[PDB]
């Protein structure tokens, strides 16, 4: 039948791509960075601790000013923090308590949140009256909202559990672009330094690079063994790191179209929940289910430090735009700032 | 690239025997629990049997208990299913399903309609 | 110069904190419940007693209960089921091979590393339907489970005067299938509360209320290292 | 003048006039022979006794060193005259055995004296460590720990005033003989902090009862009434006791324990501990009913029901209820003193070890925080 | 399905006809970036206490 | 508080005091 013909036509195309990638693997990243000096032991300490939330924190996002950050806990609250003074700037009661993601607009005027309600709600923080009201509700996803990221005040890309990513247009509430390549639940997404491309990681152990404007899947990155939970672009925009349930982090290169480095240890058997780079991309911070956050040498694949302050599963972690501090969220209601 | 290709299968007469094979690649075969699932014509995906990471803990569905035998070869990264005393109710497409996370006792979503980490399946027809 | 902002920011912070203490009183007073059931099971019939999740609020003896139905979601639960790791109990509605599929789903919930401290309330909601097919010749419980011919009614069984001894043996065999998974992995962290539902009784919220009271009691006994 | 000798010599003159007044009430002796004549020796009373017989009466209690449990003896010889001491050739009464065992009595009193100091010194050591853990680690913070913190603070302050009272006041003879007010303020805060220690065991029992038996679903039991019951209420019986002591029974440094005015403090204290004993009965009853619903083995059901009963004894003060009265037998009374002083002075050490050190959820958060550093 | 399997092939030809540079060239640019920005990284090179707003 | 359990420390202080501080009764020739 033609179904077996399409499977055979796809099976050989998989061999054509696999052999084209092997031809480019002339030297690994561990061989190019063999003579560089190690970064040494990284010892960060908990500078701040945020204790406002009443339940497990699922997501957090820094503002572009590196001072304000928004967190999302499943108690039904969206709290905006002043990391310097530890004060709470806003507390937003959510209609649905099962929030799974939160985002901060680069202009600092709006915040987004989504979860099991299958809605991406936008909250205006700069209203004339002063109070924070829900400005828009984006409906159309047939699965839970996993991640959302503002491109600007009027555009936002969302990943959902319906195996689909969507590019929304605020002020109209309509999907302008739909990304349907993935076969499993998309769990994370990361915008490049420019807002023209973004990567997504789904539960099919695969990562896909998307063009925002054209709505096409340019490249597909495999190599993981289990569900990809986290993803983050390199500061230069030519690579990205993924975190999966196979207890490993992997570095993929866009131009090389293959995996470059694997960050794993035998003493690590828990999944990775969050990944983030430094301002220079030399360090790779990953949150684990063992209540700790390991700091990896992105160029040498050697653990450079441990962030063990949290008492429960580290759900989220984010680095400021100036690389000055690292915020980590946990399934304990507390959020810790590291430096 | 997690890959699962099921071999074997074919047309068997009722009362015969058959051996299904599942070749795995792209992941540490010893760290994962493995399953067998089938889909009868006009029915949904039904769980058949599973086996632990080492091979000690083994479970079957009541319909095939005492007839089917599941076994794994971690050195060869292959899963087996010896199907004895086949009857026409066993006619289905048998899939090799791996549940997603390693070192976990829970084994989720193997019988989902659109589920990754599951092979394309092999046709097993028990006809006269 | 900047003391005007650092004081106005500390004033709004205290206004936020006084509101969060009113939320902490409401959030900790209500008990959250996860309603989990297949398609054939009468899951919506339990609510008697599009949206990505359905919320129903009821009150039993001045105690607030917030039950959540997971609708408009795919059958791949391994990712969003981790959100319900702090609920009081998971309501599991089973229809009495859909029975084997429910035994595997309860096995995955029971042995999940994030749901191993979450108790499960079990409801077999097709007792009236099971009572018609067991005494007839279309029960289908002997072919799907060959170990049923070797099974006898337990001594702890409570047979009602309106059910035949075969349904009593049949419904207690299905209950022993779910209790076999609970006893194999239960180490005092979470428990299973199986109940028989004939879908004609409105006393199911009294069973949830009584089972959630046993869960909170066992959680308090565990904090004092008494149980 | 000491109040003990004043009260002793006061009734001594009253008891002296009483017996000779009873001598007129007592009829004439009809027994034959040279019966020795009845008289008052100046301490006790001997009636008409036949010759060649020894009379035995309990030792009087006018003097501090005199023990009423001991037996005095008086002999009037068969010739008809009382036994006379050969030193002075005058009638003499053998009160020796009333004061002969004072070195042995003081020996056992010092064994319990240092057992009390060691018990309260070991308590303060482990309790500040335990209280320092609950204040340091915010993770452990809850309503159970907030009440445990005040329960630990009562043990520390109680053991502190007891240690101060035991080295500066009790063994100092000239301090008590002068009787300054410094004793009475120290004895007032001693009785107040001792009552707060007993009434915070009740707050722990009330909170345990209204968490497992009564009102299981209720959340955030307001701790305002626990503070008035634990810290505030023990001020009412302690103030009333100090008033009636300064007015009616006032003595040197308030060390005497014989007055019935102490039931103003220890009446409400024993009642508060009986309520805790019945809370323990309901908590264990609920506990064994939960193991029967689990179909637990009867051997391990008894193993965990006894272990749960044994860890709630130091927290609720059950040792005061199961052994509330001291026996009169010399052997049984001696073991009672050793068993009770060990369960009372080491009580703060038992609670700090059971509920802070041997607590699983505290060991994990300490081991984790130590694994970081 | 069958229609979803035809777009599986259509997507594979789009990803197979792309230009891929060598890994040695892609790994050198990643290494050259972390060295040109190494000093501007407060997490790699800790800034003094007078420059750390989280002191 | 003579034999009561919650007053055994007040009894220990009482017997220790009156046995040690107050002098021993003579209980000798010329005394009763
Ligand atoms: C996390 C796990 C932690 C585990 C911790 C475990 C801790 C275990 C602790 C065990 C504690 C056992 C206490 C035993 C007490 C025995 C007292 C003993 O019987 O006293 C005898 C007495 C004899 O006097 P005397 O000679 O007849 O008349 C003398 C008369 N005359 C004084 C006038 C001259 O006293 C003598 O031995 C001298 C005094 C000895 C005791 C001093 C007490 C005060 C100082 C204590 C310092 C240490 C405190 C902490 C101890 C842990
Ligand atoms: C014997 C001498 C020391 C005189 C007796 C003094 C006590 C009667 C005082 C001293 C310290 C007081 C305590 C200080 C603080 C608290 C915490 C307070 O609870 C709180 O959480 C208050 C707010 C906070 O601690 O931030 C309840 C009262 C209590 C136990 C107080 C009870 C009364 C105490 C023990
Ligand atoms: C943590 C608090 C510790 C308090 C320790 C108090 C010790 C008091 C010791 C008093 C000893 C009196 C007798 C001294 C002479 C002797 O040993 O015979
Ligand atoms: C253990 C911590 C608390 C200790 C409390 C000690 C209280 C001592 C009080 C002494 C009062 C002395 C009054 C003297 C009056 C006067 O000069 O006449
Ligand atoms: C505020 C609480 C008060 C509790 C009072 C409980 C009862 C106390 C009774 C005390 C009676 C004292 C009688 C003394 C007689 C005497 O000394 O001769
Ligand atoms: C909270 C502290 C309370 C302290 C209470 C102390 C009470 C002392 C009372 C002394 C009374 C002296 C005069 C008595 C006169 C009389 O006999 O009527
Ligand atoms: C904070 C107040 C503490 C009070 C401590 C007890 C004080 C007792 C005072 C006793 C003497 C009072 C005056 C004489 C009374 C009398 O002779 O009846
Ligand atoms: C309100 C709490 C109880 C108060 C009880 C007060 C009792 C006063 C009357 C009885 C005692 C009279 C004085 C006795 C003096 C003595 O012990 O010798
Ligand atoms: C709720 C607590 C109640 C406590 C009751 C305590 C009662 C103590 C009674 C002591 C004796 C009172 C009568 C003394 C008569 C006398 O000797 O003159
Ligand atoms: C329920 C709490 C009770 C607290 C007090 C219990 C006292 C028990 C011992 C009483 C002994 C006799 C007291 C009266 C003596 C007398 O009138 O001569
Ligand atoms: C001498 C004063 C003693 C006062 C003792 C007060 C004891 C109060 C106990 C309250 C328990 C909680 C409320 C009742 C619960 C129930 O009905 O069992
Ligand atoms: C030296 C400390 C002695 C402590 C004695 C505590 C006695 C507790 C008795 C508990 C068992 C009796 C009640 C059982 C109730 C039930 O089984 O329902
Ligand atoms: C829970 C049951 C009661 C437990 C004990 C409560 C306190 C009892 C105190 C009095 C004990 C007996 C005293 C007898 C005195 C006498 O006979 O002269
Ligand atoms: C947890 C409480 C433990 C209590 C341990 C008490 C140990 C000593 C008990 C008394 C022993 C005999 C003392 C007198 C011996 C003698 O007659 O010479
Ligand atoms: C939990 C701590 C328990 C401590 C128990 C200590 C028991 C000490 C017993 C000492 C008995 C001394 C007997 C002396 C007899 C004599 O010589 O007259
Ligand atoms: C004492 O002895 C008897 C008591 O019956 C009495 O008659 C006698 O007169 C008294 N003798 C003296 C010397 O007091
Ligand atoms: C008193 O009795 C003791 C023995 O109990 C004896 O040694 C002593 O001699 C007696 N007193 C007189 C004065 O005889």
């Amino acid at each position: 039948s033609e179904l077996d013909q399409l499977r055979q036509e796809a099976e050989q195309l998989k061999n054509q791509i696999r052999d084209a990638r092997k031809a480019c693997a002339d030297a690994t990243l561990s061989q190019i960075t063999n003579n560089i000096d190690p970064v040494g032991r990284i010892q960060m300490r908990t500078r701040r601790t945020l204790r406002g939330h009443l339940a497990k924190i699922y997501a957090m996002h820094w503002g572009t000013d590196s001072r304000l950050l928004v967190s999302a806990s499943q108690d039904g609250k969206l709290i905006i923090w002043d990391s310097y003074t530890t004060n709470k700037v806003h507390a937003i009661p959510l209609r649905s308590s099962w929030v799974m993601t939160c985002a901060y607009a680069p202009s600092g005027n709006y915040v987004a949140c989504g979860g099991l309600d299958n809605i991406c709600s936008i909250y205006n923080l700069k209203t004339r009256e002063g109070n924070v009201r829900v400005s828009r509700e984006l409906a159309g996803h047939t699965g839970y909202l996993s991640c959302c990221r503002f491109l600007d005040d009027n555009q936002i890309v969302t990943s959902s559990g319906d195996t689909t990513c969507a590019l929304w247009d605020i002020e109209t509430g309509q999907q302008t672009t739909t990304f349907t390549g993935h076969t499993g639940d998309v769990m994370s997404l990361s915008l490049a330094p420019d807002t023209r491309l973004f990567v997504s990681g789904a539960c099919d152990a695969s990562a896909k690079l998307w063009d925002v404007r054209e709505g096409m899947c340019r490249q597909t990155f495999t190599g993981h063994e289990s569900d990809i939970n986290a993803i983050c672009f390199f500061p230069n925009g030519n690579a990205f790191a993924t975190g999966s349930d196979d207890a490993t982090c992997r570095l993929f290169d866009l131009r090389a179209d293959q995996e470059l480095m694997t960050y794993s240890h035998d003493n690590i058997i828990c999944g990775i929940t969050s990944v983030s780079f430094s301002k220079s991309g030399r360090l790779l911070l990953a949150g684990y289910d063992d209540f700790n956050c390991n700091v990896w040498d992105a160029l040498k694949a050697d653990r450079a430090g441990v962030l063990a302050g949290h008492d429960n599963r580290v759900s989220c972690l984010g680095v400021t735009d100036d690389g000055m501090a690292v915020a980590t969220g946990s399934w304990d209601s507390f959020l810790k700032i590291w430096n | 690239q997690v890959q699962l290709q099921e071999s074997g299968g074919g047309l068997v007469q009722p009362g015969g025997s058959l051996r299904l094979s599942c070749a795995a690649s792209g992941f540490t075969f010893s760290n994962y629990k493995m399953n067998w699932v089938r889909q009868a014509p006009g029915k949904g995906l039904e769980w058949v049997s599973d086996i632990s990471q080492s091979g000690a803990s083994i479970s079957y569905t009541g319909s095939v208990k005492g007839r089917f035998t599941i076994s794994r070869d971690n050195a060869k990264n292959t899963l087996y299913l010896q199907m004895n005393s086949l009857k026409p109710e066993d006619t289905a497409v048998y899939y090799c399903a791996r549940c997603p996370a390693p070192f976990t006792r829970d084994c989720f979503d193997v019988t989902s309609t659109t589920y990754a980490y599951r092979g394309q399946g092999t046709q097993v027809t028990v006809s006269s | 110069d900047q003391r005007n902002e650092e004081k106005a920011q500390r004033e709004a912070n205290k206004k936020i904190e006084k509101q969060l203490q009113k939320d902490k009183q409401v959030y900790r007073a209500t008990h959250r419940l996860l309603l989990l059931g297949a398609g054939e099971s009468g899951k919506n019939t339990i609510v008697k007693q599009t949206s990505g999740i359905f919320e129903t609020k009821f009150q039993v003896d001045k105690v607030n209960f917030h039950m959540f139905d997971v609708g408009a979601q795919r059958d791949e639960r391994r990712k969003w089921i981790q959100c319900f790791n702090d609920v009081t109990a998971i309501i599991f509605v089973v229809a009495s091979n859909r029975l084997q599929a429910a035994l595997k789903l309860f096995d995955s919930i029971w042995n999940n590393k994030w749901l191993r401290d979450t108790s499960v309330i079990l409801f077999l909601n097709k007792q009236d339907l099971l009572a018609e097919k067991v005494l007839a010749g279309k029960s289908k419980i002997e072919d799907y489970f060959p170990e049923f011919a070797r099974y006898t009614t337990p001594e702890d069984a409570t047979p009602e005067p309106g059910e035949d001894p075969r349904v009593t043996r049949a419904k207690y065999f299905i209950r022993d299938e779910f209790l076999r998974i609970s006893t194999a992995s239960g180490d005092g962290r979470h428990y299973c509360y199986p109940h028989f539902t004939c879908a004609v009784d409105t006393e199911n919220i009294r069973r949830v209320f009584n089972d959630c009271r046993d869960i909170i009691q066992r959680m308090h006994l565990r904090q004092y290292e008494l149980l | 003048k000491p109040f003990l000798y004043v009260v002793g010599r006061k009734k001594m003159m009253d008891a002296q006039y009483k017996c000779y007044d009873r001598m007129q009430q007592l009829p004439a002796y009809q027994g034959e022979g040279p019966y020795c004549n009845r008289t008052w020796d100046g301490w006790l009373c001997w009636d008409d006794t036949p010759a060649g017989v020894l009379s035995y009466q309990f030792c009087p209690d006018y003097f501090p060193d005199f023990d009423p449990s001991e037996k005095v003896t008086k002999y009037c010889d068969e010739k008809g005259v009382w036994f006379k001491h050969p030193e002075n050739n005058r009638t003499w009464s053998n009160y020796t055995m009333c004061n002969a065992f004072t070195p042995e009595k003081l020996k056992n009193a010092y064994v319990l004296y240092y057992l009390a100091i060691v018990g309260h010194s070991l308590s303060i050591f482990t309790l500040v460590i335990s209280l320092g853990i609950f204040v340091f680690f915010r993770s452990l913070g809850c309503q159970r720990v907030t009440l445990h913190k005040n329960m630990f603070l009562t043990y520390i302050l109680n053991s502190m005033i007891i240690i101060i009272h035991l080295v500066e006041v009790v063994p100092n003879g000239e301090l008590v003989r002068r009787d300054p007010v410094s004793c009475k303020i120290l004895h007032f805060f001693h009785q107040y902090m001792m009552a707060c220690n007993y009434f915070w065991m009740l707050c722990e029992g009330i909170y345990l009862h209204t968490l497992i038996v009564v009102a299981v679903f209720t959340e955030k039991q307001r701790l305002r009434w626990y503070y008035l019951l634990g810290w505030g209420f023990p001020l009412v019986p302690t103030t009333i006791h100090a008033i009636t002591r300064a007015v009616y029974f006032n003595d040197n440094c308030w060390l005497s324990v014989e007055t019935h005015l102490l039931y103003i403090i220890h009446g409400p204290v024993m009642a508060a501990l009986v309520v805790n004993f019945f809370f323990l009965l309901n908590i264990v009853r609920v506990l064994v009913t939960k193991m029967r619903e689990t179909h637990e083995a009867e051997s391990h059901m008894y193993l965990k029901a006894v272990k749960a009963t044994m860890i709630l004894v130091p927290l609720l003060g059950i040792q005061f209820v199961v052994f509330p009265w001291r026996p009169s037998n010399k052997m049984l009374g001696k073991i009672y003193d050793y068993v009770m002083h060990s369960l009372i002075h080491f009580q703060g050490f038992f609670v700090a070890t059971i509920y802070c050190f041997c607590n699983n959820e505290v060991q994990t958060t300490v081991k984790r925080q130590w694994a970081q550093f | 399905s069958i229609a979803q399997a035809r777009k599986l092939v259509e997507q594979l030809k789009m990803e197979a006809n792309i230009d891929r540079i060598k890994v040695s060239k892609a790994a050198a640019d990643l290494m050259a970036y972390c060295e040109a920005h190494a000093k501007e990284d407060p997490l790699l090179t800790p800034v003094p206490a007078s420059e750390n707003p989280f002191r | 508080c003579s034999n009561l359990s919650t007053c055994v420390l007040g009894k220990l202080s009482q017997e220790l005091h009156k046995l040690q501080t107050y002098p021993r009764t003579n209980t000798g020739s010329g005394t009763p």
